[PDB]
């Protein structure tokens, strides 16, 4: 595999504060990028897929971008809901499945 | 829409299969590849690796890689991971989801997941 | 413990014969054909447990208790385990696991049965069961005699449908091997066999045993006769032909609408399939027709490979049988015999995560087509409500574009699919697979044993002159004296192999017993 | 349908990703685009078959993506294995080339 | 797979070009050659492509009666002719197996260009 | 039009037909036809 890490892998971040969660693999990605965000005591929450374009639901505050080796799933807004921690499967175009270690934006 | 109704939470011990199962809610199973999620305890995440009962041979899991034994049998209205030869390493809360290659034409809203509840495992 | 010794090689000499048959005779020279000890053969002096397959029997000697007379070594097969152990010369007949290596002084088996100073010889032999196991116990004086002619009598049958393919002993042991070879036995009056003759072991005895006698007199005697040679070079009538349309279907980039399956008349040929089998994984490569080999090797006209896009809830119902909902309104096989038709996702290559709608199809088209049918023809679904038209509101689009996306099941995930389907009936096949250039057509040295038309000899360059549409050449009565390369020129004319007959010049076995050949 | 190479002359020395359009016109699915390297004066090799895919004679080093009609090479970390002449095609629509843009040096 | 070309080929303003092409250790007939013409920075300008099956054309209207792509078929040896030379004709071009048309059909074919000429460095010199 | 006939091809050493003997055209065609040859010697042949 490309083996998905996260690099940034620990970001701690408040409400708002201007933020970058970004996906570096391995090697390259190109548009085969999940980004992950796992909401606690329930099963996992994929919002977007590859460098962009969120799932219907886990809204826009939690946004998809980047598109080069690091794809930054940048939030421009959370608030004290928005504690998720952010791992990052990879949707290989056949099935890997290789998620990430947990860029939990945080609050106080 | 679709619940992906699975088996529940139980722990298993060393040597032994753990068997669970994303159980059929009401058809919309076959394309539905039943992957496995695993989600390891509180340190990271995880794919149990699942079966491709889509007409072909099965994806074993990355993480463990060759006594994965993850069948499936989607028909039964049963999913499983069958993991022979575990050990602790588990204690995790293994979902069912409907993985990527997972949607309907049906329950778009339900996009490329169509999670489960979880299975509790350790030692 | 392990108490093992040494091993060594020795030359079997004139013995390891046994009586072959139950039947009596006196004073003849029978002429047997069963499997002995070839006269002065390899046996292998063991001094130290071996594993020694069963190689169709064993002259098995002796000097100083049981054999495991089985397949596999443990509780599994039923190895036979005999025992000669002065209570009675009796057996085993079970499994016992890995007795640990010799003398365990049992699983679910069988029946039982009962009854260094000298030269225990044992000739055991197995043929379509009943494991036969003549010997004779023969108090030789020492080591002086590991030669002299001595017979083996049967001791017992024992008819066991069992294959045996090991053994070895516990508690001396020269295995040899027990071959198909003809001898002469010479049976004195009172009945037993004195004499024996190998006949395929030198000149002489071949000569002893044409003439059924052991004493010849001096002249030349025709025995037999000479000649075998392998060398296959099998250059081949083609030298480059076409391919096929094939890598051009499971490599093409743009397939057709789906009812217009793009069947064409795959093309002249080599078709020459394994660059089928080299591809990587189809996910559909379930040969939908005969077996998933044999295509390149099998000759039919032409397959008819189709190509069109599918998505994977279409794509299940491409297959003989399995009418369903694409093979239910558009894209239907037959019975069988759809070629090899290999599907496969195409997410990266039909659709974009905008959800691609690009490739039409027909759903409520009007009802399932007929088995392998081409449809460009899309009639249009007679939806009732209304006369005029059929179609219900109006227009009930049989034109689906696929409408699909790479986030759904692949049964909804783009599909570009080959369908085949071979035709052989009619005048002869354009497809095939043939093999070619063995090598270097291997002039002089009987070997070049093929061309094109297959004969065995000699076969070399000439210099004929083959009017160049004529390929081979009979001489005055029909044999092919002559032929050309296939795929370069080269008239070669062939010569048989060779042969002759061996005669045997001797002097007599009165006055000696060197021959000329 | 036209393809434009961007940074013809992308200086960007051996180690570092960087990213190199070759920016096409059309919304055009790398189903047929793809990339031809040249020695700089030799024939094209069939270097990105997919227009991002990695094939077998490509090593990691070379980097790319892109869709649409700002198809960005972004080329990890360089060499001069990756300092030949990258001749992004278009196997749709009559093929023109790319002509531009080279990885360069100090 | 060498597909071996002429080299720094003297023709003249109005000569006609005869480029070699040997279609290499490949099965020629199962495939067809297309051409890019490497005018001097301009890089490539689509030239055409043969058919080695059948010899289908695709020419460019820029050498519409110009380029007139031909192969000795038997030698396998490429023979992409333009007529039209001169010095400001006088642009190196290439060979390419056209796997995106994929030959037999003169149809689109997935693949790209495939394995491509030595090159023929045409000097048409004034 | 072409019948089924029996004829009597002769190659040369070349390998080419430079003869050939319709075996039912007449008396003496068919006894070279019996005999194989294309001369025949004085005598009187029981040819069918």
């Amino acid at each position: 595999d490309i083996q998905m890490t996260q690099s940034p892998s620990s970001l701690s971040a408040s409400v708002g504060d201007r933020v970058t969660i970004t996906c570096q693999a391995s090697q390259d990605i190109g548009n085969y990028l999940n980004w992950y965000q796992q909401k606690p005591g329930k099963a996992p929450k994929l919002l977007i897929y590859d460098a962009s374009h969120l799932e219907t639901g886990v809204p826009s505050r939690f946004s998809g971008s980047g598109s080069g080796t690091d794809f930054t799933f940048t939030i421009s807004s959370l608030q004290p809901e928005d504690i998720a921690t952010y791992y990052c499967q990879r949707y290989d175009d056949l099935p890997s499945y290789t998620f990430g270690q947990g860029t939990k934006v945080e609050i106080k | 829409q679709v619940q992906l109704v699975q088996s529940g939470a139980e722990v298993k011990k060393p040597g032994s299969s753990v068997k669970v199962s994303c159980k059929a809610s009401g058809g919309t199973f076959r394309s539905h590849v039943i992957s496995w999620v695993r989600q390891a305890p509180g340190q990271g995440l995880e794919w149990m690796g699942g079966f491709i009962p889509l007409f072909g041979t099965t994806i074993y899991a990355q993480a463990f890689q060759g006594r994965v034994m993850i069948s499936a049998d989607e028909s039964t209205s049963t999913a499983y991971m069958e993991l022979s030869s575990l050990r602790s390493e588990d204690t995790a809360v293994y979902f069912c989801a409907r993985l990527f290659p997972n949607g309907d034409p049906n329950s778009p809203e339900d996009g490329f997941d169509i999670w489960g509840q979880g299975t509790l495992v350790t030692v | 413990n392990l108490i093992t010794t040494t091993q060594s090689y020795t030359n079997s000499f004139t013995r390891g014969v046994y009586y072959p048959d139950k039947v009596f005779r006196s004073s003849v020279l029978h002429l047997t054909q069963d499997l002995f000890l070839p006269f002065f053969s390899n046996v292998t002096w063991f001094h130290d447990n071996p594993v020694l397959p069963f190689n169709d029997g064993v002259y098995f000697a002796s000097t100083e208790r049981g054999w495991i007379f089985g397949t596999t070594l443990d509780s599994k097969t039923q190895s036979l385990l005999i025992v000669n152990n002065a209570t009675n010369v009796f057996i085993k007949v079970c499994e016992f696991q890995f007795c640990n290596d010799p003398f365990l002084d049992a699983n679910n088996c069988t029946f039982e049965y009962v009854s260094f100073k000298n030269l225990r010889e044992f000739v055991f032999k197995n043929i379509d069961g009943y494991f036969k196991i003549y010997s004779k116990h023969t108090p030789i004086i020492g080591r002086d005699f590991p030669q002299g002619f001595s017979a083996l009598e049967p001791l017992v049958d024992l008819p066991i449908g069992i294959n045996i393919t090991r053994f070895q002993t516990l508690l001396d042991y020269y295995v040899g091997y027990l071959q198909p070879r003809t001898f002469l036995l010479k049976y004195n009056e009172n009945g037993t066999i004195t004499d024996a003759v190998d006949c395929a072991l030198d000149p002489l005895s071949e000569t002893k045993c044409t003439l059924k006698s052991f004493t010849v007199e001096k002249g030349i005697y025709q025995t037999s006769n000479f000649r075998v040679q392998p060398t296959e070079s099998i250059v081949r009538f083609p030298n480059v032909t076409n391919l096929c349309p094939f890598h051009e279907v499971f490599n093409a980039t743009r397939f057709a609408s789906v009812y217009a399956w793009n069947r064409t008349r795959i093309s002249n040929c080599v078709a020459d399939y394994s660059v089928l089998y080299n591809f990587a994984p189809f996910f559909a490569f379930k040969c939908y027709g005969v077996s998933p080999t044999k295509l390149n090797d099998l000759c039919f006209t032409n397959v008819y490979a189709d190509s069109f896009v599918i998505k994977g809830n279409e794509v299940s119902q491409i297959a003989p049988g399995q009418t369903g909902n694409i093979a239910d309104y558009n894209y239907k096989l037959p019975d069988d015999f759809t070629g090899c038709v290999i599907a496969w996702n195409s997410n990266k290559l039909d659709s974009k995560h905008s959800g691609n709608y690009d490739y039409w199809y027909r759903l409520f088209r009007k009802s399932k087509l007929k088995p392998f049918e081409r449809d460009i023809s899309t009639e249009i679904y007679q939806a009732g409500n209304k006369p005029c038209k059929g179609k219900g509101p109006n227009c009930y689009f049989p034109l689906q574009s696929y409408g699909f996306r790479p986030t759904y099941g692949v049964g909804h995930q783009p599909y570009r699919v080959v369908v085949l389907s071979f035709e052989l009936l009619h005048a002869p096949a354009t497809v095939c697979g043939p093999k070619k250039s063995t090598n270097l057509v291997k002039n002089k040295c009987v070997n070049f044993n093929f061309n094109g038309l297959t004969g065995t000899g000699v076969l070399t360059k000439s210099n004929k002159k083959f009017l160049p549409f004529q390929q081979f050449g009979r001489d005055i009565v029909d044999t092919t004296d002559a032929v050309r390369d296939p795929q370069t020129l080269e008239i070669l004319d062939i010569t048989p192999c060779s042969f002759g007959g061996v005669s045997v010049i001797t002097p007599g076995t009165n006055t000696s017993n060197q021959v000329a050949v | 349908i036209v393809l434009t190479q961007s940074p013809g002359t992308l200086s960007l020395s051996p180690g570092e990703r960087a990213t190199l359009s070759c920016r096409a016109s059309q919304t055009v699915s790398s189903t047929s685009l793809a990339w031809y390297q040249q020695k700089p004066g030799q024939a094209p090799r069939l270097l990105i078959y997919g227009a991002s895919s990695r094939a077998t004679g490509i090593p990691d080093r070379f980097s790319g993506s892109g869709s649409g009609t700002d198809f960005t090479l972004t080329i990890s970390r360089l060499e001069p294995e990756d300092f030949a002449v990258y001749y992004c095609q278009q196997h749709d629509t009559s093929l023109t080339f790319g002509g531009g843009t080279k990885v360069e040096i100090k | 797979v060498q597909l071996v070309q002429s080299g720094a080929e003297v023709k003249k303003p109005g000569a006609s070009v005869k480029v070699s092409c040997k279609a290499s250790g490949y099965p020629f007939t199962s495939y067809g050659i297309s051409w890019v013409r490497q005018a001097p920075g301009q890089g490539l300008e689509w030239m055409g492509w043969i058919s080695t099956y059948n010899g289908n054309t695709n020419y460019a209207q820029k050498f519409q009666g110009r380029v007139t792509m031909t192969t000795d078929t038997s030698t396998t040896t490429g023979y992409m002719e333009l007529r039209r030379l001169r010095s400001d004709d006088t642009a190196v071009y290439y060979c390419a197996r056209d796997y995106t048309r994929g030959a037999w059909f003169g149809e689109s074919l997935i693949g790209g260009f495939d394995n491509w000429g030595q090159g023929t460095l045409v000097t048409v010199s004034s």
